[PDB]
């Protein structure tokens, strides 16, 4: 591996990197999507309370 | 009315329910009142909570809101008019003088000998920048059990009014859905109305048994 397809296994990084990159662009949802934390969800007017 | 609030009239002495176990002992009659409207100089700082009140309300507002003031055990209750609660409710909770944020319950009583009256509603409330308390008494009949549900003002009162619907059959018009919330959806009754029986079974014993004790004699 580390002699005759070193090559090959350095690549294999590259494969790796994009792998992420594409479960980040594509799956990774933003800011704008973040489910509103409990904090966030109990205070909205009065959360559920009122 | 103005004449203290006449809740059950009990005949004979001794507190007998019956017709008497001694003969010639039945004939007193001595209605069982509680308090009615206290005379206007207020003790502690009621006589400000109710000088506030009055000065926030209108005087025409005041007077059909307050059916009665009783401070009784130096403590305050304002018999509220029914229709007018949530007026008084946000009043004293929103008024910077009155501030009455805590809503502490509603706790229903029942008073079956109370012509027009029979079923009452309390509301414990406290101010806790003052550090004050009053109740308020909103009295509906058993033929029209509803009244106003507080729940925009004090949505404490969830659970309490559906409490008080479950154990006295109060209909808190207004609330979001006032369910039964203690006993099963499907029982019959209200369970804490004084004409609702206690639903116990005798207790065995070798040879005998002792019915429950609403059953049972008793001198209340």
């Amino acid at each position: 591996i580390f002699t005759r397809y070193l090559w090959a296994f350095e690549l294999t990084s590259a494969l790796l990197i994009t792998a992420a990159l594409g479960a980040m662009v594509l799956a990774h949802r933003e800011r704008f999507e973040r489910r509103k934390t409990q904090r966030e969800l109990a205070i909205e007017r009065f959360q559920t309370g009122g | 009315g103005d004449e203290p609030e006449i809740i059950a009239v009990r005949r004979g002495m001794f507190g007998n329910r019956d017709t008497g176990d001694t003969s010639g002992y039945g004939r007193l009659v001595r209605p069982v009142a509680l308090p009615g409207s206290t005379p206007r100089p207020y003790g502690g700082y009621f006589d400000a909570v109710m000088d506030r009140l009055a000065e926030v309300l209108g005087e025409e507002r005041y007077a059909m809101s307050i059916e009665r003031v009783v401070v009784y055990r130096d403590q305050l209750t304002i018999e509220v008019s029914r229709v007018q609660l949530p007026a008084v409710a946000s009043v004293l909770r929103d008024d910077p003088d009155l501030r009455f944020e805590l809503c502490l319950g509603v706790s229903g009583v029942h008073y079956p000998e109370d012509t027009g009256r029979e079923l009452h509603a309390v509301y414990p409330l406290m101010s806790i920048t003052h550090n004050r308390r009053i109740q308020l008494e909103v009295a509906a009949p058993d033929a029209d059990p509803h009244i106003p549900s507080l729940y925009a003002v004090y949505p404490t009162t969830d659970w309490h009014e559906r409490e008080t619907y479950d154990f006295f059959g109060i209909i808190f018009d207004g609330h979001p859905s006032l369910t039964r919330i203690e006993m099963p959806d499907d029982w019959e009754g209200h369970p804490q109305r004084k004409d609702y029986p206690l639903g116990g079974i005798p207790v065995e014993y070798h040879g005998a048994q002792i019915p429950p004790p609403d059953q049972r004699r008793s001198y209340s």
